[PDB]
């Protein structure tokens, strides 16, 4: 039943009494479930040290990953330049799934293309569906340039995309001069960032290779910016800023920020911004390039060297407090330019920030999970807070960055207890965090059923999740926020800090029982 | 009565013609028989159509839009002595995925229900290098039961044959499917017969048949038609005759025992040289 | 208005492909007209998608792990192959169900064999054996497990159905090998059937043999119903109060028990048409069990469904039929009263699946809204066939709709809402058309039943009638 | 300097074996050589390095965790006459997937910058049955840039060469991969030499050499060497020589031309009889 004046939704509605004596009934009837006892056990059980060993142990099933595949990465990459379309080489379930990830991530609308390749083409090949895809994407959404990457189907047939395209071109499906960079993303090597990092090489082959011979070094005046698998839009933003601050000339390769947040004006906008081509085929003749994110732009940082013979700075993800210094240090040194007062006041008032909340982060133990770079930038920001990260969860990383996140780790006493997995899954990190308690959680949605789980255990095994990294399915408009530079550094602090005390005043709300310590200030 | 049979072996080892030769044989027999071509290459029912068969099942579920828009008769055909014919058909070389090609044909043929009520033999014909799980399928469960495997006392033949035995052992465990023998179609090599005796007895199966090495078959080849039709009273005719009916009569089908490759170099050491 | 000026918009809209797909574009794009009982002679549907031209359409993954599959509480599902599949589709679809995850039900969790390289190269049957004997160990309280092919698995040609007979026998337990490669098929429909297949070939016949469950001449089975926000709930409560006993729910907060107990019912109850009719079709012709198509949208269509379905029992069943809707009239009755007059005489075009784009019409009309425009993603002449009376006369249908195609429709038309999917619902609301998900419902209380018009209509009146569709154009820009 | 050359041709028809024999002549010559084994077994490299070769590539890498975790000098050995020798690798008959191994192998072979700069020729030695695009990979842009079909007047054989011609097109129209000519790997048919030059000329190609087919070849194999090794002074081994010398100095690099089936039969006919 309802109340026109107060209608119910499921939440509220199925609780009401004719819907639980159903539920009931349905239960106990047809369903021939475990007893309740049985289900507690098994469930206390998955919660011990015991089960964790039996749980680490898994050599073939993976449960719930914090990862996703190659092109997942190549189409975000895409969408970095000017009237691009992503076109995806494969069959279409991928680009519908790859489209909600990110129309749900970020809300905002995502262009990708497939040339739907089906059974018969799996057989003979997709050779046609790179004609007719090509010429009707073209056609149809008029874009400047196609960026071409795979599904797995076309990567295990060993579709050869470079001879599509250039005889699709050949016979007249697309002029010989329109721009259809490519790349192979193989869904079953690496993970999406590594799909990000195979697109750009290939964006920045096409425009660049063959043309090395009228290219110097340091001529435009500029430094290029290589963000990688980037997807909080304050982080494009705040790199814009302070360069601009400085007064240094920069040109960012790939920049997506426009077209994932178009205004809402009555005029739909499938283009917006972007890299333009004339950057990446003048990029050659920057004074050097940075690469934001060197964990999973190696592909391209091999490219940029080699190719261009840029000396690509080795620096870390600029979060935190010294890897931004740092970061600023190295731009002035390449390009002159001195570090302004501007910034300099910037990174003031964070030391600030720090010092005036360091007594409620100090020790509290953090379990955390994410893309190489970003997770190590946390981890080596949560240290200079005096935080202590506890379990180090990143998926898609490999020994090298283990090695090297160890070495962020034992150089400082605040690492003392922390052990960093690769390989591992959500379901070893639920482990973790009920053997080897944390206070809080730093990830993306997923460890919501994380902190459910916690939760049924007890009140007081609670582990309150911070909504930090991708994707974010559960709260709006975080995308906008920014993790990198002072800015980024400000918002991650505010956002740690204030989780503590709102957990604290949770504790504390009860009367004449926790409430004396229900402090007004803190 | 029904008997389903896959022909493996070393590459142009000679599998298609032998088998379109043995199932003439067959055919002249009395016996009704089928055979299914599993190559890109739709050349396992050229001597029997009396031409280079061109409705093959993917090239046809290609034109019907989808292979569940296909219909037998499109793609099944008669021969010589009404031996019917079927081709899995598939990409031309370098492109493609002509495994997945076999694996939706025979599933094709599965559910149309072609293995009819009263054929006495189903022969697949496959390729030769079993690079991977779909030509694999003829010996799924509940497809062929025996397995014979062509090839000749070259080294790398026996190589191949072994290898092949290798990989027979996974679907034999797990279903039925069992080796029936080898079938040497002689390339004129020293001490040819005991080569493949000698690996034969080394596996645990036997040597079927020793096919000789005649011009005669490639002269009817030319022709479009097996030795049978083409020269009966032919000696290398008879060769065949004798091969089907060790074929019909065989009770010899066991799990291959596959050998070291230190075994086998010592086993053509001994065997191969003089 | 009038199909002379419809027919005009879609050959305008054509102008932009190049000959190949503008020829077959034109096939799935038509006038509708209420007296054609065969579809075919208007629109062809269930084709392969043009390449390139940004269509909606999923793959028969999503079809078979995705909506027929996923649902089923207690069993745990596999996503053979590469991450990413199950990642993407990991609690996407709001299908509830009441369990503890993780324990006993399974449904908002990923099971992956994450396949890497040497996975492809070298066969992953064997990490398939593996990884069965991980999740028996892990997840004692599972019921059964399904493994989903994903586009690798059916290329490489693994013999995923040898591993679910021996670990199955072994371990004896359910084992359910689903061969639902994304590139088979044109879209997520062959996926419902390979579902099918599968639930027939592996599930429903175990206990053909038993009689030891006690049955009544009320018993039936709601199948095709994926409970999206507690929508199967909603209508369960319906057929329960008129005197029927559910004895199984497909795939909505279903359990493999109540998929096996469905041979023993009395009449089979169809939501989703196009995802279960090959099952229904199966019980029929094997036990005998009749089966019939209803539909829950909306009060005019939830009391034209139980009176039909309460016809096909007794007197008794009936009586409590007129009973159940003389409970709920005055609550509908309050439903309309208050938001038909907001949204009296608006406009809506829809695009979906195989089933909503005509069910959800008539509850539409309920609140005097009209159906201007529908279509489907992948649905089947028999499909259209059942859309033709639906729809007003002169009103557009298009099948397996481009981006491009959509938006052109949209910018003609001026509809003053839109219900379509997830990658449709941004791009329309920056042209300010008010839009609702009509997959997941916005994350909205059920539509289905007498409970869920409520909830519809206060979601339609929310949105259409929300202030900022008033502020999309600055002051300062006439 | 430096050349890369894919070798095709029907399943069997002696490609890893006369490749082998000619590298050897090559080294002979005092060139510098690699060779490359783009075929699941692991056999392309046998009579150079006098042992089938365990360290491949795929096997190697799955034991290291990735390809991205292995290192040339694991896989790349060195044999008779300083050759090179790499195989690609793959799983057993029947399993897995042979085609993306090769993909794999390659690509890790490029970024390895094995194809080293002071090489005079590196040799793809591809198994015979094309069966998708991982096959293909040794001609796509930047890789080999001349191909060598070997056949043999076998009706099937030369079906297979036109065949894997047409999959030569589609990489030769959109790169620089050219044909660089016919190997006729002697069969003893009937107006064999006849038949591979009139099918040559129809391509547009030519009949390169004609290597007799020769029992030393065999008792070589079984002492796992090549015929240069094995017996300087035989008869075949100057025929190796003479093909060596062919391939260094041929200038004729075309793009096939395909003919028709019935074309085909027609030309068997006439230059097939008698
Ligand atoms: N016993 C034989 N005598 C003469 N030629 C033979 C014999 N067996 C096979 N051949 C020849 O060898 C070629 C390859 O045979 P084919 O049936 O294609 O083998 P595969 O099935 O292994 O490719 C044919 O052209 C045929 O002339
Ligand atoms: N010129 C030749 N004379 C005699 N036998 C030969 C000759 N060339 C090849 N062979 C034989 O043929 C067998 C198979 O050839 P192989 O090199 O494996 O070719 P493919 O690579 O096409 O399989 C070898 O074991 C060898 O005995
Ligand atoms: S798009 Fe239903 S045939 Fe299927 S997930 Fe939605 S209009 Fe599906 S009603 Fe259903 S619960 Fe659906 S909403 Fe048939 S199940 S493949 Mo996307
Ligand atoms: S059509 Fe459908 S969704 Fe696509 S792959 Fe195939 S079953 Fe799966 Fe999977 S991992 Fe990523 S998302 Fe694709 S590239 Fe492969
Ligand atoms: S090796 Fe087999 S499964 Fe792999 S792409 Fe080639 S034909 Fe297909
Ligand atoms: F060379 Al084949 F079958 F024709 F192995
Ligand atoms: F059988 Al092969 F090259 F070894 F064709
Ligand atoms: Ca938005
Ligand atoms: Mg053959
Ligand atoms: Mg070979």
């Amino acid at each position: 039943s309802q109340q026109v004046d107060k209608i119910k939704a499921s939440y509220p509605l199925f609780l009401d009494q004719d819907y639980k004596d159903m539920l009931a009934k349905k239960r106990d009837g047809f369903e021939e479930k475990y007893p309740q006892d049985k289900i507690d056990e098994v469930f206390q059980w998955t919660t011990t040290k015991e089960y964790q060993e039996l749980n680490f142990q898994r050599e073939a099933l993976t449960v719930n990953p914090a990862k996703a595949c190659q092109p997942l990465g190549a189409v975000l990459c895409a969408l970095g330049f000017e009237k691009t379309m992503p076109y995806v080489h494969g069959s279409q379930g991928c680009v519908a799934y790859f489209r909600s990830y990110f129309n749900r991530h970020f809300r905002e609308p995502v262009s990708c293309v497939s040339d739907s390749m089906t059974e018969d083409a799996a057989v003979f090949g997709g050779q046609q569906n790179m004609k007719d895809g090509l010429q009707n994407c073209k056609a149809t959404y008029k874009p400047d340039m196609i960026a071409v990457s795979t599904t797995c189907m076309a990567e295990v047939i060993g579709d050869d995309l470079n001879a599509f395209i250039n005889n699709s071109k050949k016979e007249g499906f697309i002029p010989d001069e329109f721009p259809v960079p490519f790349a192979h993303t193989p869904s079953f090597v690496g993970s999406h960032v590594t799909g990000w990092d195979n697109m750009f090489e290939g964006i920045a082959r096409y425009f660049t290779l063959k043309s090395m011979d009228d290219k110097v070094v340091g001529s435009n005046k500029k430094i290029n910016i290589v963000p990688g698998f980037e997807t909080y839009l304050g982080n494009f933003r705040v790199i814009k800023r302070m360069l601009s601050e400085m007064g240094v000339g920069y040109s960012l390769l790939s920049d997506p920020e426009e077209v994932l947040d178009t205004p809402a004006d009555g005029q739909f906008r499938m283009y917006a911004g972007g890299t333009t081509q004339e950057e990446m085929k003048d990029a050659p003749n920057a004074l050097n390039t940075v690469l934001l994110q060197p964990w999973h732009l190696e592909k391209t940082k091999k490219f940029v060297e080699g190719t261009w013979k840029h000396e690509v700075p080795k620096l870390n993800i600029p979060m935190g407090l010294d890897w931004t210094d740092e970061f600023l240090m190295k731009v002035s040194e390449i390009s002159g330019q001195p570090i302004p007062a501007s910034l300099t006041k910037e990174r003031g008032r964070l030391v600030d920030m720090m010092t005036d909340s360091h007594t409620w982060l100090h020790g509290k133990r953090f379990a955390l999970w994410g893309d190489p770079d970003f997770v190590m930038g946390l981890v080596k920001f949560l240290l200079e807070l005096g935080c202590e990260p506890v379990h180090i969860l990143c998926h898609n990383g490999n020994k090298r960055w283990k090695k090297a996140v160890d070495a962020i780790l034992a150089a400082s006493p605040y690492g003392k207890n922390a052990t960093v997995y690769i390989g591992k899954d959500l379901w070893h990190l639920r482990s973790l965090v009920f053997t080897d308690k944390p206070d809080f959680m730093i990830g993306n949605s997923y460890g919501k059923f994380i902190q459910r789980d916690t939760l049924h255990k007890g009140k007081e095994f609670e582990v309150p999740l911070i909504r930090i990294g991708f994707p974010i399915f559960d709260r709006h408009h975080l995308h906008r926020s920014t993790t990198l530079g002072y800015e980024g550094a400000m918002q991650i602090l505010t956002t740690l800090v204030n989780s503590i005390l709102e957990r604290l005043d949770e504790e504390t709300r009860g009367m004449q029982a926790t409430d004396y310590n229900h402090d007004l200030v803190r | 009565a029904m008997r389903q049979c896959a022909i493996y072996g070393k590459g142009g080892i000679g599998k298609s013609t032998t088998t379109q030769n043995l199932v003439a044989a067959l055919a002249e027999m009395g016996k009704k028989v089928m055979i299914v071509g599993c190559d890109p290459k739709a050349d396992s029912t050229r001597l029997i159509l009396h031409s280079k068969a061109q409705n093959t099942i993917m090239e046809m579920a290609a034109e019907a839009g989808t292979v569940e828009d296909l219909e037998l008769e499109d793609v099944l055909k008669a021969g010589y002595g009404g031996v019917k014919c079927v081709e899995s058909g598939g990409p031309e070389p370098g492109v493609g995925c002509a495994g997945r090609g076999v694996i939706t044909a025979i599933n094709f043929l599965e559910e149309e229900g072609a293995y009819e009520d009263d054929l006495d033999f189903v022969f697949y014909d496959v390729l030769g290098d079993v690079v991977c799980g779909g030509f694999a399928m003829p010996i799924r469960e509940n497809k062929a039961q025996e397995i014979y495997i062509v090839c000749s006392g070259e080294m790398m033949a026996m190589y191949a044959a072994n290898n092949i035995s290798k990989g027979i052992v996974k679907y034999a465990n797990s279903g039925s499917v069992r080796l029936g023998g080898l079938i040497c179609n002689s390339r004129n090599t020293d001490r040819e017969d005991e080569l493949i005796i000698a690996l034969a007895n080394k596996l645990g199966t036997q040597m079927i048949h020793f096919v000789p090495r005649d011009n005669v078959v490639q002269r009817a080849e030319i022709r479009r038609m097996t030795v049978i039709e083409y020269d009966p009273k032919a000696k290398q005719a008879d060769e065949y005759r004798a091969l089907a009916r060790k074929v019909v009569d065989n009770k010899l089908l066991v799990i291959p025992n596959p050998i070291t490759m230190d075994e086998l170099e010592e086993l053509l050491m001994e065997f191969g040289i003089m | 208005m009038s199909r002379e000026e419809v027919e005009s918009l879609i050959q305008e809209v054509l102008e932009v492909y190049p000959e190949k797909a503008r020829k077959d574009r034109n096939k799935h794009l038509a006038v509708n007209d209420p007296a054609v009982t065969q579809s075919k002679k208007c629109i062809i549907s269930n084709k392969k998608s043009q390449p390139g031209l940004m269509t909606i359409r999923g793959c028969a993954y999503a079809g078979s792990k995705g909506v027929v599959w996923g649902p089923i509480k207690d069993m745990i599902h596999i996503s053979h192959g590469p991450v990413g599949c199950g990642q993407y589709s990991r609690a996407g679809r709001r299908n509830y169900y009441i369990g503890t995850t993780g324990v006993n039900a399974f449904v908002t969790m990923n099971f992956t064999s994450d396949f890497q390289e040497k996975d492809i190269v070298f066969g992953g049957d064997k990490k398939l054996a593996k990884l069965i004997d991980e999740v028996e160990t892990l997840f004692p309280l599972n019921k059964g497990i399904s493994v989903q092919s994903e586009c690798p698995i059916g290329l490489i040609g693994d013999d995923i159905e040898s591993v679910s007979k021996v670990k199955g026998a072994e371990l004896s337990k359910t084992i359910v090998p689903v061969r639902c490669e994304g590139f088979r098929g044109v879209s997520q429909s062959l996926g419902h059937h390979i579902a099918n297949d599968a639930v027939r070939d592996w599930v429903l016949g175990k206990r053909d043999e038993d009689t030891t469950f006690a049955s009544t001449p009320y018993d039936v089975a709601i199948i095709g119903d994926y409970n999206i926000g507690g929508d199967a709930w909603s209508s369960r409560i319906l057929l329960e109060e008129m005197g029927l006993r559910c004895v199984a729910q497909w795939s909505g907060d279903g359990s493999i028990s109540e998929i096996e107990l469905t041979p023993k019912v009395k009449l089979n109850l169809v939501h989703c048409y196009r995802s279960m009719n090959y099952i229904s079709r199966h019980m029929e012709e094997k036990y005998g069990i009749p089966w019939m198509e209803y539909n829950f949208f909306g009060p005019t269509k939830t009391i034209e469904s139980l009176r039909a379905i309460a016809a096909k029992f007794d007197e008794s069943i009936q009586k409590k039929c007129e009973e159940v809707i003389a409970k709920y009239k005055p609550e509908w009755e309050a439903v309309v009263a208050k938001y038909r007059p907001r949204l009296e005489g608006k406009r809506v075009m829809l695009y979906i699946g195989g089933l909503r784009p005509r069910h959800v019409i008539g509850a539409y009309e309920d609140l005097g809204m009209e159906v201007v425009g529908t279509g489907y993603e992948f649905a089947h002449n028999d499909d259209y066939d059942r859309t033709m009376k639906e729809m007003g006369d002169s009103t557009l249908l298009y099948d397996d709709v481009t981006g491009y195609e959509f938006e052109e429709f949209v910018k003609r038309i001026k509809p003053d809402l839109i219900g379509s999917g997830i990658k449709e619902k941004f791009i329309f609301q920056k042209m300010g058309i008010p839009f609702r998900e009509m997959h997941s419902w916005d994350y909205s209380g059920p539509y289905h039943g007498f409970d869920g018009f409520a909830i519809f209509a206060r979601d339609m009146d929310m949105t259409l009638n929300n202030p900022c569709w008033k502020k999309l154009q600055a002051p300062w820009e006439a």
